This record gives C-alpha cells, structure tokens and sequence, in this order.
C-alpha cells in the first residue's frame, strides 16, 4: 500500500525538511505534509501492479522464422537471445542482473502458398520443435538422426491444438543472467567486447514432421517468452537511443529529449 | 400546538418560512456532510467558508404563465456568481456541496396549477442538431432561468439543446423524472418545494466549472388557470443555499 | 494424466452462463469505493416509485404534457366516465411507458398488486366525489357507474388530502401473468366515473386536472428475463 | 478451501476458485437485498399511512 | 421474497390510509389489505431473476468489424465503447453510475471470398486480438513490432476453439463509472461536451497471426460484454427517444406514449 | 396528526372517503350482528355471503334543486335488484340485514342549504 | 422391489378374496395365494425402471428445421412445442399435468449443396440459437440487431464440437405444465379451444454467424427435449388414433384393437 | 461438499454438483416410491379381500 | 493447467445419459408446488388398475 | 473416465496469463543463488529516486 | 496437498501444484515488498529531514 497524508496546519520553526544538499548523493524525501498544510488521506493504492514480477511476467514475442514444405528452407533455426526484440530487451535492461524462470509458448502458424499444383488436399501437419544445448549434434537436413531427441527435449505439437507451452529453469552458470558485461571473452582483452562473450544457451530447430500435401505450405514459428519467478539486481537508466545490435550494446546517439521552445513554454512542440 | 404545514429553515444570515408545505424531501435519504479522510484523494486541506458559503441565496423570480413550458438551472452554474460562494469557487481547482432548494409559489384559492420541482443529478442534454453538442451558453443560465420548449427546436446547424419539455431535453420520457428527488407544487394544497441533496458524483470533488453535477428542473404538469379577476401574475422564486461546501487546490481565479 | 471425459456442452457459449475466466490485468489495484447517494440494489426498487401516467394518451397530446392530464370538468349530473384503461402494466399503450412497464418489459411474467394514486389538481374551491373502480375480467368493461359498482371501488372524496390511492389487488386464477398480452391471462379493467359532479363557487375554474401515478406494491414480482422491444437498431451508431 | 452454497429452488453446488484475482470470479447471482424507502417515501418528516398526510 | 396479504376484514374509522397528498415527493404505501377485505395469502415469490446483477449479467455483443486475409483490411481496431449497441447500452443507462468487473468473449468467425484462385487448399487461421491501453504505440500494419505484446494483454485463438474469453477489473479512475457527465472537458467550459469526455477506455486490434490460404478469407470479430459483480447508483428513466450517436445523448423527440382513441379506450390502436 | 372530519369505511370490495363529516350515527345504538339461536325460529341453516352482499352498492344520483321537496328510498327494494344481495333476495324466504348508509352531497363555500338525512323504521305511508 | 408370494395350502371356507363387485370403482387384490396353493417365493424384481423419471428422462428430437449459407432461408425459427412429434407427445400425453425441468441438447448438422461454384474452400461455421421469450423483438432478417442478445440467452456453437446443451426450469405461470385443456380462451367462450390457448413458451431463432465459404451450405438444428426432475399427475389411457394436429386432440376414429377371428381364436390375425 | 449414493445394483458413487441452479442438476433416478391405493381401490368404505363385497 | 487425459466416449451426445448442464436462465423463480391429485410416482400404479378387455375382437 | 465440460477459453493464449506448465528439463539442479548488491523489488523503489530533469529543452 | 491465498480486491483461491520441478510454477504476484532506502538515502552517515544537511 501507498502511505497517507498527515493533517498538517502552521509552523514557524528552525526545522527545514525543505532545504538539503542534493551533493550527498542522497533523495530527499519531503512529503507535501513538509511544505504546506495537509489534510488527513487515506491511501488505499497499493503499488501491487509495479512490483517486478508483473512488470516483467507477460508473454513477449522475442523471434519468430519460416520454413516450409519443400525446397531448401525445410528446417528452421535459431541461436537463442532475448536482444533480437526491442520490446522485451529493454524491459529486462532496466536491471544489470536478472534471474528467473521461463515459460515458453510458441505460435505455429502455416499458410498455404501459390502454385499451379492441381488437386490439392492437405493432410494434417505435425510439427516438431527440438533444442540443440551448447555442444549437441546439429541437424543438417530435415531427416538427420538428430531429430530422434533421445536425450535432447522437443515438442510435438499438431495443428489446431493449443499453443505448445513448456518452462524452463535458470539455465545460467553464474549466480544470475548478466545483462550486461563490460569484458572480453579473451584474458588478452580480445576477441568479443560485450553480452555475446555470455550468451551460450544454444539453438532451437524447428520443421515439419510431415509435408502434409502436394501443394507448397510454409510455416511460421513465434517464441514467446515470459520469465516467471524473477530476482533483478542492480537497476538503471531505460534504454534511450534505439536498438542497433543484438548482440551490442551499440547505439546512435541521440537528444536527451524532445523539445518544446522557451523553458515557459507550457506545452510540447 | 402544531401543524405538518408550518417549517423554518436557517442557514448563516438567513432564515426561511413556509405556512403551507409538504415534508422536505432529504435527497437519496442523504443529508448533506462533508468529505470524509477515508474517501479523499487531494492531500492539501480544504477551506470550509461556513457561513459565508451555505446561506440562502435567493436568485431571480420567474413567471408561471399559462403556457410555460417549464424552466431549468444547472447548479453549480447559477451561484457561481453569488457571493462568496461563487468567489471559493473561482479560486479553487477543486469543490463539494449539497443544498437545500427551496421553490417558492403563492397564488389563491380560486387559482390552480402544479409544478413538478425535480433535481436531476447528471442532466447531461440533447442537441437540436444531431450532430452536435450544446453550446454552454445554451446549456447554461447562471442565476437566470433557461426555459424549455413548448415544440420541438429545429435542427439546423445549431448547438440548441433539444428543449421540448415531454423529453425533457434528455431523451426520456418526462413523467419518470418522479424517480430524481422532487415535490409538486400543486397550487392546490401546496406553496412552496424544500429538497435537501446530499453531494452526488462518481468522484469525491470536482471542478465546480467543467460539471455540474446537479440540474434544477421546475416543470408545469398542470397549467396555471385563474378565473378573470383572479390575480394574473403569478411568480416562482427559487432560493438555494449550498451546503457543507469544501474547496481544495487554491490558486489564482477563474476557469480556463 | 488423469481420465477424463466430455460431455455435451463442451466448447459452447451460452450468453447466460456464470463461469471464471482467467484476469488479463493480473494484481491490478482497482480505485477505492466511495458511498455515492441512492444505490439500486433490486430493479423493483425502482418499479415501487410513483411516476406520471399517461392516461390521455388520445391523438397529438401523447407528443406533450396533455398525455398526462386528466380532465374533469363540472357536468349537468354524475355516473359519466371519466377514464378507462385496461390493467396491462406492460401492455397498455398507457402503462407501457411508465417506470412499472418499462421495467416489465424486460421480463416475460408478472405478478403483484398496483397502486394508483390520484391526485386532484383544481382550485382550492373545487369539490367532488369519484368512483374509482376496478372490475375483473368475464363480462365487459363496465359501461354504467351502477356495472362498476358491483366491482372493487373506493369512493374519492377530493379535500385536503388531495391523492387517494386505488390499490388493485392481484385476482388472478394463475400466478403470474404474461407481460405481453393474452387473453388467458386477462387482466380486467379501471374505470373512473363522478360519484357527485364537480361543484365549484363562483369565481374559480370549473375545469380541473387529476393526475395518475403508477407504482408496485410490496407483492410485486417480474419473471423470465427477455430484451425490450423499445429499442432498435439499424447500425452500429457512430 | 471451497465453499458450499444454496441452489436456486421453488440442495447445495460446491464452488472453488482457481484465480488470483477477485476479477476473475463467477457473479454475484444470490443477493437478493433490497431498500425501496430511498426511493419510495424519500421524505424528512415520517409519513405514516393511516393519517393524514397534511394536517 | 415478496410479502404475503393479511386477513382483512370490514372497517369504519378515521384511519385513511388511501388519502394522502402527492405533493410530498414520498410514494404511498397502500397495500390492497388498506381498501378492501383481504385473505391471508402466503407469497413465496422471489425478486430473484431483477436483482442488478441477473439484469445486467448477461452476454451482449457491443460491437463487430471485420478484417481480411490480403488487401488494406488486414487487421482491425475499435476504441472500446458500450454504447454502439442499442441493448446494452440502455441497460446500463437505468443508471447514472455503474461500477463492474468485466468478462469478455469473441466469437470469431471467417467466410471464404469469392476469387478467381484455383488450387485453393487453407490452413488453419490463427488469431490474435491485442488491447493497446491508452497511451500505447499502435499497429499501422499487420507487420509493426507492436504485435509483439511484451507488455500489452493479447489472446492468440486458433479457428474451431471454444470461444476466446477472460475477465477485466473495475478499470476506473473514478469509483464508479460515470455513465452520463454534464460537463466540458475543458475549465474553460468548452471543447467536449457529454460523456464523451470521460471515454478513454483504449483501443483494442485484432487480425490474422497467418493467412492460410491463396484465396481470400475476411473474418469477423464479435466482441461481447458482460458485466459481472455489479454496484449500480442513482437511477434514472429508461431511454424514451431512439439512440443517434454512440458519443452523445443526442436524440430525436419522440411522443411520450403510442396511442388509442378516447381515455375511455380499453385497447391500443 | 387526527381530525373529527376525516373517515375511511371498508366493507368488502369497496372502501369509502370524507374530508368533511359528523360522528357515525349508530342506529339506536345497536351495531348490526347476526341472529342468535335464543332468538331464532327457522331451524333450516342460513347462507351468509359475507363479502359478497354485504358491501357498498351506490345507487343513482338524484338533483338538488332550490325546488326540490325530498326524495325517499324504501330499504330492502332499493337493493332488491342489485347483485347478490338482489340474488340471495329472490332465492330465499326470509331475510335478515342491518346498513350502512352514506348520504354524499358536496358543494361549495359559496353555496348554502341543509339536508335532514333520516332512517324511519316502518315509514307505512 | 417386488412382492413376494406366499406359501400356500388348501382351504375350506366362508372366506372369498376371489368374488367381488367390480361395479364399486374398485380394482380387486387378489394375488395368486388366495385361487390355489403357492409356494414361497421371493421376489428381488425391482420396478426401478418404470418410474416417471426412467420413462420420461430420455432425450427425444421434438422437431428440426434448415437455415442456409445464402437466400432467403438464412436464419429459421421455431414456436416451441413438444406436440410436432408423435413419440415424446404421447408419453408426457399419459398425464393430464406434468411438472418438470428440460435438459436442451441440439444437434446442428451440415451439407455441402449442389453449385456451379468454383473452388469453394469453406471456413469453420459458427451457429448461434437464440431464444426470444414471448413479448421480445424478433429477428426479421440474419443481421438484425436483435441477435445481440442482450439480455435473451442464446448458445453460440462452432461445429466439429460436442453438441450445444444447456437446462430450463420449469417455466409455467400454472403450478403444473397443462397438457389438456377443455376451455377456451375468451370468458365468451370462443376463440382457441384446447391445449393452444395454454402455448405460449416463445420462439427459437437460428443462423450461421458466418457464411464460410463460396459455395452453398444448408444446415439443419434439431432439437432434444428430456424432462428431468419430472412430476405427474391424474393419468390417462395412452393415445389411441394418430396425431393429426400439433394444436389439437383432433383424431380420425380407429377401432379399439386389431382383430383374430373367432373369441376362441389363440391367434392373432 | 459432495454426497456418496448407492448404485443402481442386483457400490457407491460420489456426486458433486456444480451449478447455482437446481434445475441444473441431473435426473432423480432412484425414486421408487410408489402408491397404486389412489387408483386401485379409491373407495370410500374399505373393501376386505375376504368379505362379499356387497352385502 | 492440471494434466488431464480423454478416454473414449467424449463429446458424444448419448440420448439416455444422465449429466449436469448450465442452466440458461439463472436465478430463475419457478412458480411454487401445489398439491394436485392423483399423482403418479411409478407406471406400475397404473398397470394396477383394471381396464376392460376387447375380448370380442372378431370382425368389425 | 470422468465427466467434464469446456467453458469458453478453452486452448487460447492469453499474454498475459498465470497458469503450470511441465518442465522441460527435469530434476534439473539450479546454481545457487548468490547475495548481490542493490535488489529491487517494485518498480517504484526506482521512481522514487532523483534523477536531472532536462527543463531547458529548447532547441539544440 | 492445497493452498488457499488470497486473491487480489479493493476471498480465497484454492492452488495445488501437479508437478516436480519448481520451474514449472505459476509466476510470484503477490510479493509487494519494498526497500527504496537502497537508492533513496544509500548515504553512510544519516540524514534528517528536519536538520541541515551541511553543518
Ligand atoms: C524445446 C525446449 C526449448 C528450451 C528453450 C530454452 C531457451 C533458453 C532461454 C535463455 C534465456 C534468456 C537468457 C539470455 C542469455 C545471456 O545473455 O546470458
Ligand atoms: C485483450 C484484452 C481486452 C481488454 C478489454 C478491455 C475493455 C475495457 C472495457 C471498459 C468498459 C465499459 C466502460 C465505459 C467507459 C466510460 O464511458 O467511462
Ligand atoms: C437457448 C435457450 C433455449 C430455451 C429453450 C426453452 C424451451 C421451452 C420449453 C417448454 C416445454 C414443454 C412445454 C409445453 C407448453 C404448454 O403447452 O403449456
Ligand atoms: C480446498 O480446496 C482443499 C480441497 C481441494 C480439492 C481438490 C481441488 C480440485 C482442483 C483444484 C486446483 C485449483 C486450480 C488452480
Ligand atoms: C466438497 O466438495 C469439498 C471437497 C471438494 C473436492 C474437490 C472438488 C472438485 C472440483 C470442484 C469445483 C466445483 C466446480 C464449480
Ligand atoms: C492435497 O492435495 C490432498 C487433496 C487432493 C485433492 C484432489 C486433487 C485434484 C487432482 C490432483 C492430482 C495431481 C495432478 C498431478
């Protein structure tokens, strides 16, 4: 809950809860009861909505591909990152150190593509969805062995089911996901500067476990992201300049703000 | 030695009598208070005029005539230029009141007629024309009875508010209004109509400029009808007086 | 994987069904409640209210204050009609549009008694005596003061208390009756007629005004909830 | 934690909730309360019916 | 329940309880007991069925539009208003503040178009219905980063579910939702004028996740209201005049009943 | 809040108002009651209808004029042909009942007159 | 359960549980004990499935009508009767009053209709029923604005899914469901006569929300009645001439049985 | 708040309902309750098997 | 989200089931009881009671 | 095989929903959680903190 | 094995958890804790709001 006001009337003291000296490196913390009278209030608010788990425990679509039916995009794959989504990115960097849960919902959508391919009747398509941890065998056509999952997890979802949706633990080697790393990856100071010399939690593949019909389908995987149970440590500045990179930090600067003319002006331009 | 006929209310400086009159109608069987600290919202502390604010302020008279249609007045807008209540209320952002309406109509034994005096809360009106919005000056009448329509305004490219009494300007049908606090005046067996409303709004103040959130409305159902000889002008006075008034956020005055 | 199994209904929607469903603003703090005047807790609180009914309804005076006015005028004898409607609440194009009809024309059953307060709206001058009188359905509407008689009266004499309240029982062979018109479910009929002719002295209007009011008594109940046919729709207004 | 409540008649349905959230609950159908004398006889002064109104 | 009639029997005193006076803005209390001889009845009678909940706690639609699989009506969009709709609308205006809980349901459903594409052979549609809270950035395609709802509430329906619904608190700012305001929006008594003023509930987008086929498809989304735990306050007379704007009271005079010829009239003509 | 002028008298459908009257002039001081099996001779059981006879039935109208001499209604025929009580009357051969007679005339401050309202057991003319 | 028989012996007496008068109204008791020598038996038949509930309680189409994807059958409608079937009629027609709740399963079935059209392609069709209790506005064409369904309920049911079912209380104004009634409706004693002057439970209103495809579709709902929580009273002999009218008892006389020849014939002919 | 029952046999089975309305509930199956006295012998004066009915 | 599992049978309409089904009018105030006579409670009070026997089918 | 019966809702994907999902790594052992400096716990511990308004937008 | 909380107002909601790992739990809603004086006044000598600052 949010703290009330105290009835306040007059005062003519040597007490000056109004003036400091903003240099300590300390946030005042004048109410208005300090600087005027008050009258007695209530506050029922409560700050329920803010608290860091339901700022960031929504499901955020971080990437999404294509494969398809036939030809040579038949299997799918991406290199796990949060950063490849403006939206969630700067979300989790309003913190230096997070560390939660995963739920993971993914949106398997397909389409019907154009072709002169006569008497069409698809079948119903299955697809599957595998993760690759860092070191595992990778699959290089749509029918490796590597689509056996014999110790690698992957789900098989039909189509007009509901959304596959899984969770995950904190997969991290540190203490909590670093957001941000001002290092190398090299003791020589060398090679990768930033967030990529951390991020190492692998692939994920996707295709279809059947073509389903003679005519061409194409698909469209959508990863949803939500992290559950989350810790955030450290907090700073929101993102400002807009996301260049996904793997850097990389920015075009730009203006503090917008503007507006004269520092009277009560209105933005 | 008494009598359900006989009353006399006092607020401030003024006094007011009735020698014929029914109960007073206590708005939704609330009596008007002030904000409570379980309730508010605006943390600097209020000015509470007292005296100077809740007093019966008498505005202009009006004719019952035997073809009026009926009058209207929006209220906070209609003391808004009344003493210091209407100062308070220029100078604060935000305000809260109830009042105590007191209608007034005399006429004889060989006269008749009845008036319905109701207190609309939230008597958001109608335009002539469809598309539009009615104009505040259309709208609003401070001190000074706006009146309703005998007939249906024209619908040109106006801002007229829709003022043909039996939809009473809002669409509705005029003879429900009997669920809004009210009294009749029916010259009859009545004199005068005391309605005492408690403050109604869906937020605990506002800007006593942008809303008003109540609307006097004093309809004639029974038209006025004398015998020749009888006394031909017949006036109403309506005298409201504002009631456990509040005002927060203090600045400087007016409203823009 | 525990065994389950549907039964029919499954993946249905029924307008009126009364199911959880799961929030999409999760720990959101609602504004606090404030006490604001006149709640409404029941929709018969509101049919319990007196409001103006329409009794003339005749031609053009239905688009004016005149749907309201009752005339009563100063005759050359007494036993003359002065209104009649027929006890329809929801039905009657004169008690349709009131507080008690609009509200039953949202449910398809109704039961109760009703009270109509009249009241008398002339010079302080003017007396008079009227019949008001509510007579069952089987024989006709009564067409004489002395067939209106036999029914359920109540004799007004007009004096201080100007209003007197016909109160019409609930005389139904059913227990509820149909807000829309059947015959099986008759109503009856409400007359009105001069017990003594209106006398006024010299002076004063001979012509008054009564005024009828509607409202439901402590019996009251509606039944089987269904839309108005009062409000219509040709698009999505704009 | 669930809760046993009357049906409607002329017996008893068990009812659990699964959401966090009050929002998320089934409505309120058994509140049959009820205050007509806001409404009806808003008046100040008692009126009792057996006597004159005006006197 | 309702109340039972009392055994009455004949009377000769100077109690009246069937004369009053009107003018006292009460309503009377006469009950048939009072004017006549009455039998003891027992009412078992319920006001159950119009209790405010069971009036108003019912499913209408307030709204629908449409929006298609190829062209410029790729995706949808509706600022949030009750009162398009003439039913629900005048329900909810039986009173001057209404205060609830929402429950939402969409019935989505497609018609394929008529088009000169042979080999025609859909797939599944998915789709996704997004609420941009006022304030948000809003999609001006079926392809802007703003579907990626990292923040924003979005439900994701696959064709031939059961209908897609979840609940909505009390999303005043005022304890109560004002359902007219005779007021300006601005202090200057000017610029809106009418609950308009008030309306800023957001906007809600909906459109196809996939397009599923080569032919054409338009859908329709039918957006339902329910209001559920509901506070009503200060009633008022039903709506007489039909409705003409969804922004305003805006109404056309209407006459105070239909009519029948003489008052002496036992029908409606 | 009472007054000796108001009155309100209910006998079975129908219910009877005065803004202006005297007392109840009790017949000779007796309220009417049924006959006692002391003072009965007829040994066949009675029917009492109850509500159903024994209510207000208003008769016609009749004109005061500055000429009018009186009027003068005969009791049990007056009724005779009115309702039940009319019915059981013809069905039955004998008969017992007592009244309530309410003699209504009003006019205005402006006009004058008075009427002597009488009960006359056995008027044999 | 069922009663068991006694072990009898021979007799010789005054005492004759076998002659009667069957002119009193009065059915006689005799049981096999009292005209010969039984043996002991006992009885664990159980007269479970010949109570009203068992008889009555089954789901039985009380009739079904068509709608269309385009022309003028768009939307159908029904007066609610049990009376257009033979079957259900005649067993609720055992008792003259019959009180009791209804279990309402539909059963809404689709066929692809005879065209020129070229490549049709359907989409998942959507049905909605409505109910209009007598009194409401009816709709008058597929898109009026009466299917909003305010405050009338209505079942809206996408197909491939378990049939639509939903219960009813006893909706009567009477104590008891009417199934005969020798009266009329007018006090003049005209006007309908029999059962009709009692029917007045409302109307049904069906239609697809969504036409689906390019090619004709035709859709007929059927409707199930099945009393539960059933009471009966005053029985009577089982219909014996066919149903001629939906409205009225109207009959064509049959004779009393079929024929054999002879009354010593021990056979049927 | 369920209720155990018997099964219909020559067990138990639990239920639990959950709807607000009676009329929502399933069928009554095992009632066998019965009164053929109302039609079989609705005479006034007792008819004894044993006895000449008239006598 | 409870692990459930569908066994055969589900989402089939059997005419003589005996299942729990929303009620479309909720809060609904059905009209009171009265007591009638002659009530039937099992088919077998009927088939009790006597009932003359077209013994002479033959012919018309 | 127990009897049950969908509600509106079902196999949708509310964004924002609070519902189980199975694991997909089982019995998988988290490294141990460590005390960092400066944890939040609501956004508004960071609101609360001053932060150089830039009042002199205009122009450049 | 349940849990009644309460839910989020201006009641009670039942939970129980079906499976082993704690990953697979529902997200934590409900924990309003707060310590701005991290950020707001991380300073090592107190300040009083009342007293100078620099004296
Ligand atoms: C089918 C199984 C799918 C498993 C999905 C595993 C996804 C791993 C998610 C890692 C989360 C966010 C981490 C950012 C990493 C870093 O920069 O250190
Ligand atoms: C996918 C999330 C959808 C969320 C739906 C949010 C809809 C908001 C409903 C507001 C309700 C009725 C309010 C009228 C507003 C006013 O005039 O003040
Ligand atoms: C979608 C809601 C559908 C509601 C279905 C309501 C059907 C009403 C059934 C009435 C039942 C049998 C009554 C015969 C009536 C009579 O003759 O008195
Ligand atoms: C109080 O509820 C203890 C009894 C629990 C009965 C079993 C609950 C049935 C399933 C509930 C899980 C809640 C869904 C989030
Ligand atoms: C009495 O029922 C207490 C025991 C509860 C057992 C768990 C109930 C199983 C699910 C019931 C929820 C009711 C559905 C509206
Ligand atoms: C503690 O939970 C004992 C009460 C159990 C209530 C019934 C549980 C409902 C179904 C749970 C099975 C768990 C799923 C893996």
């Amino acid at each position: 809950r949010v703290a009330d006001t105290v009835g306040t009337g007059p005062t003519n003291s040597e007490a000056i809860p109004a003036l400091t000296a903003a240099e300590t490196g300390h946030t005042s913390q004048v109410v208005p009861s300090d600087t005027m009278q008050t009258r007695h209030v209530k506050n029922y608010h409560s700050r329920s909505e803010s608290t860091i788990e339901n700022f960031l425990c929504r499901s955020a679509c971080v990437y999404f591909t294509e494969y398809e039916n036939s030809g040579a995009k038949r299997y799918a794959e991406w290199v796990i990152t949060p950063r490849q989504a403006a939206q969630l990115r700067r979300k989790l960097e309003f913190f230096t150190y997070v560390r939660f849960d995963l739920e993971l919902t993914f949106v398997i959508t397909s389409t019907q593509q154009p072709s002169t391919t006569q008497n069409q009747d698809a079948q119903i398509l299955t697809h599957q969805i595998m993760y690759v941890p860092p070191g595992g065998p990778v699959p290089d056509k749509v029918d490796s062995y590597v689509w056996q999952t014999s110790t690698n997890p992957s789900v098989f979802w039909t189509e007009g089911n509901a959304p596959p949706r899984m969770s995950v633990p904190f997969l991290s080697i540190g203490n909590a996901y670093s957001n941000f790393y001002d290092g190398w990856s090299e003791f020589s100071r060398n090679g990768v500067y930033g967030i990529n010399t951390l991020n190492n939690m692998g692939t994920l593949y996707a295709r279809h476990v059947n073509a389903g019909s003679t005519g061409p389908i194409k698909s469209t995987i959508r990863i949803y992201f939500k992290p559950k149970h989350v810790k955030a440590w450290i907090p700073r500045p929101p993102r400002l300049c807009q996301y260049e990179k996904a793997k850097n930090v990389n920015f075009q600067p730009s203006g503090v703000t917008t503007t507006r003319q004269s520092i009277t002006t009560m209105t933005n331009t | 030695g008494y009598s359900d006929r006989v009353r006399s209310i006092t607020l401030g400086n003024s006094t007011i009598t009735t020698q014929e009159c029914a109960n007073v109608v206590v708005g939704y069987g609330v009596w008007p208070d002030y904000l409570k600290d379980s309730e508010a919202t605006a943390e600097d502390q209020p000015t509470q005029p007292d005296v100077a604010t809740c007093r019966f302020y008498t505005l202009d008279s009006v004719q019952w005539q035997k073809t009026s249609p009926g009058w209207w007045w929006k209220l906070p807008d209609a003391l808004s230029n009344l003493g210091l209540f209407g100062q308070n209320m220029q100078y604060h952002y935000l305000g809260r009141t109830g009042y105590t309406i007191h209608v007034q109509c005399n006429a004889s034994k060989f006269h008749q007629g009845c008036l319905l005096v109701v207190c609309v809360p939230e008597a958001e009106m109608g335009c002539a024309t469809l598309n539009n919005t009615p104009s505040s000056a259309e709208l609003l009448g401070g001190d000074t009875a706006k009146e309703f329509a005998d007939k249906p305004v024209a619908s040109g490219s106006n801002k007229l508010v829709q003022r043909v009494v039996y939809n009473a300007g809002m669409g509705v049908g005029v003879g429900n209004l009997t669920i809004f606090p009210h009294q009749w005046i029916n010259l009859r067996t009545n004199n005068s109509a005391t309605i005492v409303m408690p403050y109604t709004n869906s937020v605990p103040m506002d800007n006593m400029f942008r809303h008003n959130n109540v609307t006097l409305m004093v309809i004639p159902f029974v038209p006025l009808d004398y015998c020749p000889g009888s006394t031909t002008y017949v006036p109403i006075t309506v005298t409201i007086a504002p009631m456990c008034a509040e005002y927060n956020g203090l600045r400087l005055a007016g409203h823009q | 994987g525990l065994p389950t199994m549907n039964t029919p209904g499954s993946c249905q929607f029924l307008t009126s069904d009364d199911f959880q469903s799961p929030s999409a603003m999760p720990q959101y703090d609602v504004t606090p409640e404030m006490r604001i005047p006149g709640e409404v807790k029941n929709l018969m609180e509101i049919a319990e209210v007196d409001s103006v009914v329409p009794v003339q309804n005749v031609g053009e005076k239905v688009n004016s204050m005149e749907a309201y006015q009752i005339p009563v005028r100063s005759n050359e004898g007494s036993g003359t009609q002065v209104f009649g409607f027929p006890l329809q609440p929801g039905y009657s194009s004169v008690f349709s549009r009131t507080l008690l009809g609009e509200i039953l024309n949202y449910y398809t059953h109704w039961s109760g008694s009703i009270k109509l307060t009249f009241m008398f709206c002339g010079s302080a001058m003017a007396t008079g005596k009227f019949l008001l009188a509510y007579s069952p359905p089987g024989a006709g509407a009564p067409t004489k003061r002395v067939d209106a008689m036999l029914g359920t009266h109540v004799v007004w004499d007009v004096g201080l208390q100007s209003s007197c309240v016909l109160c019409i029982p609930w005389i139904s062979q059913t227990h509820y009756r149909y807000v829309a018109s059947d015959e099986y479910t008759a109503g009856g009929f409400i007359t009105c007629w001069y017990q003594t002719n209106i006398v006024v002295p010299a002076d004063a209007q001979s012509s008054c005004y009564i005024m009828c009011f509607v409202s439901a008594c402590n019996d009251f109940s509606v039944r089987l909830l269904k839309d108005t046919p009062f409000i219509s729709q040709e698009n999505f207004f704009q | 934690g669930a809760q046993v409540s009357t049906q409607k008649t002329g017996i008893h349905y068990t009812n659990i909730n699964y959401y966090k959230d009050a929002a998320s609950n089934s409505a309120n159908r058994q509140d049959f309360t009820q205050d007509p004398s806001k409404f009806t006889e808003p008046v100040k002064d008692i009126m009792i019916k057996s006597l004159p109104a005006l006197n």
